[PDB]
RNA sequence: GGGUGUCCGCACUAAGUUCGGCAUCAAUAUGGUGACCUCCCGGGAGCGGGGGACCACCAGGUUGCCUAAGGAGGGGUGAACCGGCCCAGGUCGGAAACGGAGCAGGUCAAAACUCCCGUGCUGAUCAGUAGUGGGAUCGCGCCUA
């Protein structure tokens, strides 16, 4: 059924390097978690010799553990790019990699919230990827500098994920008001610069 | 005046001849192995000062053969430097002239 | 005190091995497990 | 008396260690370099001055409807003669000044080999650490009036 997205998301990286900073280990955290997942759920991408390409398609999402999988493409894509924004303000053509990055990083969030769109997962997850989605459609199209679309997806993310936090406990609400004020500071930045003409 | 006429050498018409190689027209206008002694008979039938030298060879011809050897001379201008023909102002002319004719004489 | 009965705890010689429960390569009978090693490194390497 | 550890060809999960196979996307604007092609101008030759089209390698500026990834990575090493350059002799053009195609000889390594770092997919590895379980329970500790 059921999947706290932004919970994952902020506990992993809070364990594995981002309280001080270092998106290099948690891409590399990131990728041997995807290993154990698909060595555990015999989900293999490619046996020696040939590749094939994985496809989550519906019917495993039975197991409300699958969605991790590309859950974690995501993030590892996520992170690598902000890991590039480190190192390009010293080798400025690293940008251009990292751009690729985040728009495989929404490629894969768009992917992962067509797979929730399925009659087999619960509103909530449906709301948190959603959420996902349109914040890192925001984050692309906020390093292509182009505001009104940057606002577009921050204005699509802080509302939905004020809809989840006006839900329940204040306790359990406390991340999500974390996230809307965490990406507030963009969202100032962008009025200031659409407003400017 | 003997020594102040332009010089021909066979390369300069060659087709299978690169740029480097010395040649000077067009592919598509000049002929296959044009020899100085086809040369200087295309030129004296038109109406030329010409003569061919079969002894001089061109220095970019490492061929050391009949066909490569030789150097035709045209007179083009008078003492006065009015033309001998107005026909062929330049060199260029003439040696396109010579692609033009060469092929009519023997090569049937 | 299941002992899978306790009729026989008493009768085959009143208890197991005195070995009894240890370390399975302490006891001894000692054996060491060599071709059923072998066959599961070769099962489990092989896929 | 209960609970629990001590026992096992046990199981699931999570964070780890060590190690092998395969794979390493492009479009461009511009600049340099080499070859061919094609235009002009000048000369009695050798040749001198200049203009465009296009190919391939390097750099590296903007980019992605290219990804499972695919960086403008590094190390060793690596030279024929149907590669580049320098070319005694010699040859060809020259009155000469000198210049051309260039032998012999020496000479220069971008690539390809190869080993990595990075990135992705693998296949394993440890008489394995932790957590929750299971089968097991005379022996042995520990926790419980
Ligand atoms: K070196
Ligand atoms: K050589
Ligand atoms: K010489
Ligand atoms: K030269
Ligand atoms: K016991
Ligand atoms: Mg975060
Ligand atoms: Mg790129
Ligand atoms: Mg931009
Ligand atoms: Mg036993
Ligand atoms: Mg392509
Ligand atoms: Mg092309
Ligand atoms: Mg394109
Ligand atoms: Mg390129
Ligand atoms: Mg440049
Ligand atoms: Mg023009
Ligand atoms: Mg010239
Ligand atoms: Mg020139
Ligand atoms: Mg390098
Ligand atoms: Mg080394
Ligand atoms: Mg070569
Ligand atoms: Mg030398
Ligand atoms: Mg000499
Ligand atoms: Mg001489
Ligand atoms: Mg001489
Ligand atoms: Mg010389
Ligand atoms: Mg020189
Ligand atoms: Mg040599
Ligand atoms: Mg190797
Ligand atoms: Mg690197
Ligand atoms: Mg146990
Ligand atoms: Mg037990
Ligand atoms: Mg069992
Ligand atoms: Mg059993
Ligand atoms: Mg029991």
């Amino acid at each position: 059924h059921h999947l706290e997205i932004l919970q994952i998301i902020k506990e992993s990286q809070q364990q594995h390097g981002l309280r001080h900073g270092d998106f290099q280990r948690y891409r590399g955290y990131c990728s041997r978690r995807q290993r154990r997942l698909r060595k555990t759920l015999n989900f293999k991408m490619g046996n020696r010799h040939k590749f094939t390409g994985k496809k989550v398609t519906e019917d495993l999402l039975t197991d409300n553990r699958y969605l991790l999988l590309v859950l974690m493409d995501a993030e590892r894509a996520w992170s690598y790019a902000m890991q590039l924004k480190q190192e390009a303000n010293t080798e400025p053509r690293k940008r251009f990699h990292l751009l690729s990055r985040l728009r495989k990083a929404v490629k894969h969030a768009e992917e992962l919230e067509r797979l929730c769109e399925s009659n087999r997962v619960d509103a909530k997850t449906k709301l948190e990827a959603q959420a996902y989605t349109a914040y890192l459609s925001g984050m692309l199209r906020f390093e292509h500098q182009e505001w009104k679309a940057a606002i577009e997806a921050f204005n699509k993310c802080k509302t939905i994920y004020e809809k989840l936090a006006s839900a329940f406990t204040e306790e359990q609400a406390v991340l999500y008001n974390q996230r809307v004020e965490e990406i507030s500071p963009n969202i100032r930045y962008c009025a200031y610069n659409i407003g400017d003409q | 005046d003997q020594d102040r006429f332009i010089c021909i050498y066979p390369a300069y018409l060659n087709n299978k001849k690169t740029i480097a190689e010395g040649r000077r027209i067009p592919i598509s206008k000049a002929v296959e192995n044009p020899t100085a002694t086809e040369i200087q008979d295309v030129c004296s039938a038109v109406g030329l000062n010409v003569f061919l030298e079969k002894n001089k060879m061109y220095s970019r011809e490492w061929n050391r053969d009949v066909q490569y050897r030789g150097r035709v001379r045209v007179q083009l201008k008078q003492e006065d430097g009015s033309l001998c023909l107005v026909q062929f102002p330049s060199r260029k002319s003439v040696m396109l002239y010579a692609a033009e004719m060469i092929p009519k004489l023997k090569t049937r | 005190k299941k002992k899978g009965k306790l009729p026989k705890n008493y009768d085959p010689k009143v208890t197991p091995d005195p070995e009894r429960w240890l370390p399975m390569r302490e006891r001894s009978y000692y054996r060491g497990r060599k071709k059923g090693k072998k066959k599961d490194q070769i099962g489990k390497g092989t896929q």
